[PDB]
């Protein structure tokens, strides 16, 4: 079977312009495990992006947390770009400070 | 009951790209404490939480060996499984397993677990009695017949009732400052006008541990289950979790809504409302 | 502590 990733882009702590924080992209509910996630800053891939060890939920779907340090500002746009077998092209979710 | 230890193993074949990758991550509740990855430059059992590091050299060696051997066992299992399903050697497949125990506050076994899923579908599971199996199809019945013949359940039971419960008790003691600590959610309600007619009320729960939580919205004391948007509880990156629940309400009616929060780190459940 | 797994 195949399950498409659910994607959440959010920060570790509430976003405050100018204050150092962590940009997170949590992908979950997917199957199989192969997946490609990019944290983006104004459309460009961020290089210092770490991630959690592959694990899965009670229903066998996988989940991964990709994260990077970042200092929000009002001008900078952040996003998560995810590609999985269930997706035709990569799906891009923009970080919404209120989500 | 209050605690659980669990191992999440994923073995995935990749024809043309080497031997199936095997990864095992160990957890105590929602705290990962170890990981083993056959794709690591030097695969070995490695700490992922401060409280397991103090465990001696022989601990790491023994578990490293258990994981290398499980890598092999799961590789042979994927071969067998391909045969049970008459599948080609060309496709990629995944064998997953979850095993562990749940203990009560006094540390007594509440229940044991040992189940497998092939390509995301349940395949076989050790029943709660820790003596019989439930096979999902005719291929699993082959695994069941083999397991019954070799008296495997007895081995898993001995592990689940003894070793698992004992390690869990030791881990809980060594990491009691965090493992035995529930962090209550920090909650608040935000309000986002959608139009002149409606606004979203989002109820937040942040910084909580463990992940288990219930957020619900009531309009006039009536649960709004069908009208509530609930995001999946997500990791913050600092061990804690976050979750929100939102409801679209008519302007001027925000006070008829209350958000209810239940978390084990809360003595009494909370009720909040948007506070302008 | 890990468990010894058996071939399916």
């Amino acid at each position: 079977i195949q399950r498409t990733p659910k994607i959440q882009v959010y920060s570790r702590h509430p976003a405050e312009n100018g204050k150092s924080n962590f940009l997170n992209c949590y992908v979950s509910g997917f199957h199989p495990s192969d997946i490609e996630v990019d944290l983006l800053k104004n459309g460009e891939r961020i290089e210092k992006v770490e991630h959690s060890d592959l694990s899965f939920s009670k229903d066998w779907s996988f989940y991964l947390l990709y994260y990077t340090e970042f200092t929000p500002t009002e001008k900078d746009e952040y996003a998560c770009r995810v590609n999985h077998v269930t997706l035709s092209q990569p799906k891009i979710v923009k970080w919404d400070r209120d989500m | 009951g209050s605690h659980s230890m669990r191992y999440f193993d994923t073995a995935m074949s990749r024809p043309g790209r080497g031997e199936p990758r095997f990864i095992s991550v160990g957890y105590v509740d929602d705290t990962q404490f170890v990981r083993f990855d056959s794709d690591a430059a030097s695969p070995r059992e490695e700490p992922r939480a401060p409280w397991i590091e103090q465990e001696g050299p022989e601990y790491w060696d023994r578990n490293t060996q258990i994981f290398k051997t499980n890598t092999q066992t799961d590789r042979e299992s994927l071969r067998n499984l391909r045969g049970y399903y008459n599948q080609s050697e060309a496709g990629s497949h995944t064998l997953q397993s979850m095993y562990g125990c749940d203990v009560g506050p006094d540390g007594r076994l509440l229940r044991g677990h040992n189940q497998y899923a092939y390509d995301g579908k349940d395949y076989i599971a050790l029943n709660e009695d820790l003596r019989s199996w439930t096979a999902a199809d005719t291929a699993a019945q082959i695994t069941q017949r083999k397991w019954e013949a070799a008296r495997v359940a007895e081995q898993d039971r001995a592990y689940l009732e003894g070793t698992c419960v004992e390690w869990l008790r030791r881990y809980l003691e060594n990491g009691k400052d965090t493992l035995e600590r529930a962090d209550p959610p920090k909650t608040h309600v935000t309000h986002h006008p959608i139009s002149d007619h409606e606004a979203t009320l989002r109820c937040w729960a942040l910084g909580f541990y463990p992940a288990e939580i219930t957020l619900t919205w009531q309009r006039d004391g009536e649960d709004q289950t069908q009208d509530t948007e609930l995001v999946e509880t997500r990791p913050a990156g600092d061990r804690t979790f976050q979750k929100w629940a939102a409801v679209v309400v008519p302007s001027g009616e925000e006070q008829r809504y209350t958000c209810h929060v239940q978390h084990e780190g809360l003595p009494k459940p909370l009720t909040l409302r948007w506070e302008p | 502590g890990g468990k010894k797994k058996y071939q399916l």
